[PDB]
């Protein structure tokens, strides 16, 4: 089928009825992608209109969709901090496994693990093996999280099973890149960090 | 495609108040919903930041035991659901419930012209009230020490417009006055994350863009150059053909957050009491920010087509910093670049914290913003 820019707007705005209204009349293949791979659900996941998207899932949407970014409901949902709607999608069955866009490759748990711990443990509960899934340039959270975050932050890491000893492309160590953003806390624990 | 327009900072205490950053600083760029920073400063100038909205109620008793009442409105501009449902409690608390007459003025502005909030009234404040809403907003108003009706109802006859210049109080009416909370709670709410209304209407109340033109001139001397202003939030007047944005330097966001605290110090208050603190205000756009900017930062955000913004402060070890930072998106061509560009503004402000030695937690708890507090109950003017 078609998709509609109405719906699209409407799920993105938070309109509910109007996403109620085009949905049931049923001119419309909600798994249907626009012209630059958007959905229904893309839309109200970027959004965090979390009633559109239970909505949504209870008409058995397609989850997996991309965008021209590469990106499904779940990263739309995590990159623009409406982690409530993050968690929704994984007890949803959402795959946890995938990349949100940009050119560092970064994985779904490495955007959620430098802002949102609740839905990082989410997305490790489905697979513990991505704690340590690098990026593109060789990075995991452990490198995220050394240059911007806190002692905290590494700790939490640590604690789901972080390998301290992993370099990424530029043959750089987590305590490495710690050091050159100045990052005094971070490196000064991943120093000590056994 | 995400990059960067322009990044600039400053030291609260500096004593030579140089703005640093980028040779950019002095251009114009799309600011989205960081307005509402602008808007908020001019506000607690025009108002101060304890001003109230007060709301008149013109209460006439009636042959059969029920009341005529006159809404004679103050243009509060966070008067919804939430503040009417408080008001239909208030009522019950004072045995109102039978309303033969129920009129109200072009200052009674109710979003859930005349028209439309006769329209609202009927559909929303005389019909039912929403359990599901109403025990949530009780609730809510029980932890900041407000007590509500159980069951409040209301039954009202005849609803209409009664423009403020023809209205003559009765000789036995009472005139009673709902107050809302100050303005510094609505311009928390405004600011922990709002549609366009509350911004808009604040800068429409204070006189819109000639007035708006005016003050920011005689403020910091600044000129469409430095800034240019259609609305209080920053969202498009235009189309997306003809796209009209409030725009502004970087400098000038600094120059807007430097006199904010300045003026709200004079008072006793914060950038914290009226603007988000990230992972702390939790019903706010940076509720989830993580890393060094959790409990250090206190900041708006903005996003539309051409622009995903941030500004604000951050706490450090080396004191309190101004910083805007201003990136441009295409959101049109690629939906995904609101969060590209949403992840290298935190590095950047991050970075900025890393500089200067560190986050270092600001004081604050968690403020629960609804539109009135326990002085908001209708009393007899
Ligand atoms: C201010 O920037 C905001 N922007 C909009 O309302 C533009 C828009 C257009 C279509 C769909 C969504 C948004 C409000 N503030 C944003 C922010 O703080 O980042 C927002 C996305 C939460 S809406």
């Amino acid at each position: 089928g078609k998709s509609s820019k109405a719906l699209n707007e409407a799920a993105e705005q938070g309109d509910l009825a109007k996403v109620k209204n085009l949905v049931q009349k049923n001119k419309i293949d909600l798994n249907a992608q626009d012209e630059t791979g958007m959905t229904p659900l893309m839309n109200a996941a970027m959004g965090g209109n979390l009633d559109i998207v239970k909505f949504l899932l209870s008409k058995k949407v397609n989850l997996e969709l991309k965008n021209n970014g590469g990106e499904t409901a779940l990263a739309f949902a995590v990159t623009n901090d409406a982690y409530d709607v993050a968690e929704e999608l994984i007890k949803a069955g959402a795959n946890v496994d995938i990349i949100v866009a940009g050119d560092e490759g970064d994985t779904l748990f490495m955007r959620a693990a430098q802002n949102n711990k609740k839905t990082a443990e989410s997305i490790l509960a489905k697979n513990k093996s991505l704690i340590n899934k690098a990026n593109t340039l060789g990075e995991t959270a452990l490198f995220a999280v050394a240059r911007y975050g806190t002692p905290a932050d590494i700790d939490f890491l640590i604690k789901k099973g972080a390998d301290l000893k992993l370099k990424n492309k530029k043959g750089q160590t987590a305590l490495d890149v710690a050091k050159e953003a100045s990052n005094q806390d971070t490196a000064k624990a991943l120093s000590k960090k056994k | 495609m995400v990059y960067l327009n322009s990044m600039c900072h400053m030291a609260a205490n500096s004593k030579t108040q140089q703005i640093q950053g980028d040779d950019n600083k002095d251009d114009k760029f799309p600011l989205a919903s960081i307005s509402k920073v602008v808007t908020t400063l001019w506000a607690v100038d025009r108002l101060g930041p304890d001003y109230r909205f007060k709301t008149k109620l013109h209460v006439t008793p009636t042959a059969n035991g029920s009341y005529d009442i006159h809404i004679e409105g103050s243009r509060d501009p966070l008067f919804g659901r939430n503040m009417s449902y408080f008001l239909i409690s208030e009522l019950n608390r004072m045995k109102i419930t039978k309303i033969e007459k129920l009129t109200f003025d072009e200052n009674f502005l109710l979003a859930w012209q005349a028209s439309i909030v006769r329209a609202t009234l009927t559909s929303s404040f005389a019909t039912a009230i929403s359990p599901g809403y109403y025990t949530i907003l009780k609730t809510k108003a029980a932890r900041i020490g407000v007590q509500m009706s159980n069951r409040p109802k209301i039954d009202v006859r005849t609803i209409s417009f009664v423009k403020k210049a023809e209205f003559q109080k009765n000789e036995k009416s009472t005139t009673m006055v709902l107050m809302s909370a100050p303005l510094k709670t609505i311009l928390k709410r405004m600011n922990n994350q709002s549609n366009n209304y509350i911004a808009d209407n604040l800068y429409w109340n204070l006189g819109g863009t000639e007035a708006f033109n005016a003050y920011i001139a005689g403020k910091m001397q600044a000129d469409t150059s430095d800034i240019e202003f259609h609305n209080g939030s920053g969202n498009n007047e235009g189309s997306v053909a003809k796209p009209v944005y409030n725009e502004a330097t970087c400098e000038m966001m600094i120059k807007v957050l430097y006199s904010l605290d300045k003026s709200l110090s004079a008072k006793g208050y914060d950038l914290s009491d009226v603007m988000a603190v990230a992972a702390k205000d939790k019903a706010s756009t940076v509720g989830s920010y993580g890393g060094v900017m959790a409990g250090s930062t206190t900041a708006k955000t903005g996003s539309v087509n051409k622009a995903k913004t941030l500004m604000g402060s951050v706490s450090t070890k080396n004191g309190e910093i101004y910083f805007a930072v201003l990136m441009h998106t295409d959101y049109d061509k690629s939906r995904s670049d609101w969060g590209v560009a949403s992840q290298q503004i935190k590095n950047k402000v991050s970075q900025l914290i890393n500089q200067n030695g560190g986050p270092k937690a600001i004081k604050y708890t968690e403020q629960l913003p609804l539109p009135f507090d326990k002085y908001s109950y209708l009393t007899k003017a």
